[PDB]
């Protein structure tokens, strides 16, 4: 499934000019110091989370910054995501920032939460350190990237505790003594970010890295054609297909999903299962080593129900918002909230913060509005409460909302962009807009308003995923085959 | 005769600070032992002529256990990585600790080192935080209790703080200073400020970067400092009216302890090593440097304490990875 | 598991008076240290079967010779001290294959000739220690004048004790050209 798999980071480093002073103006070391962090922070990632951190690009700026990099770690984080969506042209799942200045907060460094394999916010930035400080920061702004946070409602309940009570847990604020371990309540989060859709670009194996080959990396570069890695664990699997990084007589692979026993595993076997309603289950090849790269339904789509459209492989709906704001037993309030308090309403339903007049929001639809949820707690599972929690009551309804914050400016009180306001219909900003103003891409279909000659389903990559035995590019010619 | 160290006693614990202090005419021992969170006091047998335990206090991870007598009066200062730091008073009525202060957990979070001092009879503690959140706060004593004065580096991994009293001179009087070392950064000198009461004109030490500890001792009147590095070259300063001038470099190969140490009128100054052998050093008062005197065999030595009983000289070593030891000086 | 002969612990092995290079140390540690030891003869591939040494320490032995490429297996070692002891011989490829020391120390060995071009390969190199030598600054020793006065590394201050016309003057401050001998 998605939690034996193995996940690979590609991961491309940025270093801006303080850090180039801070290694004696040479890029050479700058580089060295860089690869060792990623290293020791792969080190760390590899025991527990099963994912590989791997550099795969690097750029340093030994002239000078290309933005003014401030002190508050989240406005550097802003700049340095702008900078990256303009300039940054290589292909990677996240872009991190090497500064080698202070950053003047509690926190050394920071990170878009859930925010891998996006070119808006897959990235963050970090603060010169000792390499195994700075491996420990790099470290945690990954884990956010890929969805790990800090549950305040769970640590403060005390659900779950770090078993380390001296170095402390990677989450926490880091002291002289270091963490080296994920609590339990972490590998949890990244598994739950993972079912849910998120971090669908960590499926591919890299193939070009920034290290000159070695016989028992892992990764099959150029020149080689096998490589199982390390010989301790070679034994496991592949020790009968490759040795010494060569191929063992007759022998098609040396490690894989879509292959066992040294031979093609035959072509429409599954690798991939599907985790939820906007994956795509993933079939082998039948002349590929690697099971192919994990593909999902295109933004747009519908998700569990009519109540979510997918948007990254993820639904999107009220009721996991409330979820993943409040907690598990927090359920999205019934639409009466939404009509008889969104329309007129001041600090228990509106659809804006304006200090004039609040928002009177049109009955139209008023699901994009407040996020009003049901058995809300005192605390959020993360962010920060901007104010105090709404409390609102032939039926009684219990109504509650608040006005969580995060690295961002976006308000998570209320209603993400994205969520279905009706049918064909969904939110943005605080509007309820129709489908056409998302500006949507399609696969090519044959037919008038369908969907890949109406049999197939438009993948992320804008590819028809044709269905059974549709060899045709737009779903259009059934092949009979086996 | 020539003087050396000849090891005494094996104490089969791990520890990070020993700490000794004066009670009622008594000399005793504290030991900081970090894995089971416990302040160990150890208190001079007269009869079996050994350290006997005298009492416990029972933490979570403890760091450091200050005592301070103020006033005939025993409080001890425990830091902790977790549960946060406590003050606590010894009752000599029912001979236990009790606990009568609590740091707060937001302020005081990563401690690393605290150092006591005395500015015109006022009670200070300075806690050094070794996270970015916490700040390295002094407190002072009103009477009753320990409360907040003074956050000096806010957004620093301090991790020391070295209370010195040295010269500036276009003066001749000797001034209260603070020395903090933080993590990738140069050490940093704090004045006293008599008027505003306040440590001010932050000042940094040139040419020595990522500094551990800084630890100073006095040579007829001249005050130095040792500077503790772990990786690479801990030196020897002296200071020179307004700054600190070069003395001597020593290799460091897993050092986190410089400690110089004064027994019976001689300057010693023993450098640790994680990695080889623990290094003492003697002061060659003709060349003015120090120069090699023996070899300790400790494992993972993190302080060195010297006590002083009845004309006996014993010198602590606390072993992170092993046992602590304790050597005698004859 | 941990020799007799050595005192280790988790992540460090102390081999006193060890008299052959230990080979079923634990691969847990990533710092063995070897001081006043018995054997007088570093020989190829003594260090393949602890992959996981950081960090290598020598101190107050006394070498013959080290042989040829001697740091094989060692594909993390980041510090390197051969210091304190007294080597009569040290080879040109000894350090082959350390793509990754950023610290290398030969202080106090009395050496009194090193041979040509044997800190090549040694691109991470970010500090050279030789205090405590007494090298010979004549014919035989142009290379380490032109590397000492071409590397980057931070190499402290080093003298010269050869020729009577080259006396206490650094060898930083030494010409490729002149050389008397
Ligand atoms: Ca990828
Ligand atoms: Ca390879
Ligand atoms: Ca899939
Ligand atoms: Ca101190």
């Amino acid at each position: 499934n998605v939690e034996e798999e193995t996940k690979y980071i590609e991961l491309m480093i940025v270093n801006d000019h303080l850090m180039f002073k801070k290694h004696r103006l040479s890029v050479v070391h700058t580089n060295t110091y860089a690869k060792s962090v990623v290293n020791m922070a792969d080190l760390i990632y590899k025991d527990q989370l099963k994912t590989r951190i791997v550099l795969v690009a690097m750029e340093t700026w030994a002239t000078d910054n290309k933005f003014a990099i401030s002190e508050n770690p989240l406005i550097t984080l802003r700049e340095f995501m702008k900078y990256r969506r303009d300039f940054i042209k290589e292909k990677s799942d996240a872009v991190h920032l090497f500064s080698g200045s202070q950053f003047e907060s509690s926190r050394s460094g920071a990170a878009y939460i859930g925010g891998i394999c996006s070119l808006l916010k897959g990235g963050g930035v970090n603060e010169f350190g000792k390499t195994d400080l700075m491996a420990v920061t790099l470290a945690q702004s990954l884990a956010h990237n890929i969805g790990i946070i800090s549950d305040k409602r769970k640590l403060a309940s005390g659900e779950c505790k770090c078993e380390d009570t001296w170095s402390g847990c990677i989450m926490g604020d880091t002291g002289y003594y270091l963490p080296k371990k994920f609590t339990q309540c972490n590998i949890e989060e990244y598994h739950d970010f993972l079912n849910s859709g998120g971090g669908a670009c960590l499926f591919n194996k890299p193939s070009k890295l920034l290290d000159p080959p070695e016989c028992g990396n892992g990764f099959i570069e150029t020149g080689e054609e096998c490589d199982c890695g390390t010989p301790a664990e070679c034994v496991l699997e592949g020790a009968e297909c490759c040795k010494k990084c060569t191929l063992t007589q007759d022998s098609q692979c040396s490690d894989g999903l879509c292959c066992k026993k040294c031979k093609f595993q035959p072509m429409g076997t599954v690798c991939r299962e599907a985790v939820n309603d906007c994956d795509i289950r993933e079939t082998c090849s039948g002349n590929s080593s690697q099971c192919a790269p994990n593909i999902h339904k295109m933004d747009g789509y519908s998700c569990d129900g009519v109540q979510g459209i997918c948007f990254g492989g993820r639904c999107k709906t009220r009721d996991r918002q409330c979820k993943y704001i409040w907690g598990q037993k927090v359920t999205a309030s019934d639409k009466y909230c939404y009509e008889k308090l969104n329309i007129e309403g001041t600090e228990k339903g509106n659809c804006g913060k304006d200090k004039d007049t609040w928002i009177q929001c049109n009955k139209r639809d008023v699901l994009c509005g407040y996020l009003l949820c049901t058995n809300i707690g005192n605390i959020p599972r993360l962010g920060e409460l901007d104010g105090e929690i709404t409390s609102t009551l032939g039926r009684t309804l219990n109504c509650s909302g608040g006005h969580v914050k995060l690295e961002e400016d976006v308000d998570l009180g209320y209603v993400e962009d994205g969520t279905p306001c009706g049918p064909q219909m969904m939110c943005l900003e605080h509007r309820c807009l129709p489908v056409a103003s998302f500006n949507f891409s399609t696969c090519l279909s044959s037919k008038e308003g369908t969907i890949c000659s109406g049999n197939g389903v438009c993948s992320n990559e804008l590819k028809c995923v044709c269905n059974r035995h549709w060899i045709g590019s737009d779903c259009n010619t059934y092949f009979p085959h086996n | 005769i020539i003087t050396e160290f000849a090891k005494s006693q094996d104490l089969p614990y791990q520890s990070l600070s020993i700490d000794t202090f004066s009670y009622l005419n008594d000399e005793y021992v504290v030991i900081a032992q970090p894995f089971t969170g416990k302040c160990i006091f150890l208190e001079w047998d007269h009869v079996e002529k050994t350290f006997r335990n005298y009492d416990n206090i029972t933490g979570t991870s403890t760091v450091v256990c200050k005592p301070i007598v103020i006033e005939t009066q025993l409080y001890v200062i425990v830091a902790q990585l977790f549960g946060g730091s406590h003050i606590y008073k010894r009752d000599s009525f029912a001979n236990k600790f009790i606990k009568i202060q609590d740091i707060e957990i937001l302020k005081i979070r990563k401690p690393n080192d605290i150092e006591t001092f005395k500015i015109e009879n006022n009670w200070y503690f300075v806690v050094a935080d070794s996270s970015k959140a916490g700040f390295t706060t002094i407190y002072k004593w009103n009477g009753n209790g320990f409360y907040s004065h003074q956050s000096l580096h806010a957004w620093y991994r301090d991790t020391d703080v070295e209370y010195l009293e040295i010269v500036r001179t276009p003066q001749t009087l000797r001034t209260p200073h603070l020395i903090l070392s933080s993590s990738s950064q140069r050490p940093v000198i704090y004045q006293w400020n008599k008027a505003t009461q306040l440590f001010t004109n932050q000042t940094d030490i040139p040419n020595m970067e990522d500094v551990y500890a800084v630890k100073h001792f006095s040579v007829k009147g001249d005050v130095y400092i040792c500077l503790t590095r772990f990786i690479g070259d801990s030196k020897v300063m002296k200071w020179g009216g307004s700054s600190f001038q070069d003395i001597q470099a020593m290799p460091s190969r897993g050092s986190m302890v410089f400690q110089p140490l004064q027994i019976n009128n001689y300057q010693y100054a023993i450098l640790g090593s994680d990695y080889s052998f623990t290094q003492v050093y003697n002061w060659d008062a003709e060349k003015a440097k120090f120069v090699k005197f023996q070899e300790l065999n400790v494992q993972a030595p993190r302080s060195f304490t010297h006590v002083s009983i009845n004309k006996r000289n014993f010198l602590f070593a606390s072993s992170f990875k092993g046992n602590t030891q304790i050597y005698k000086h004859v």
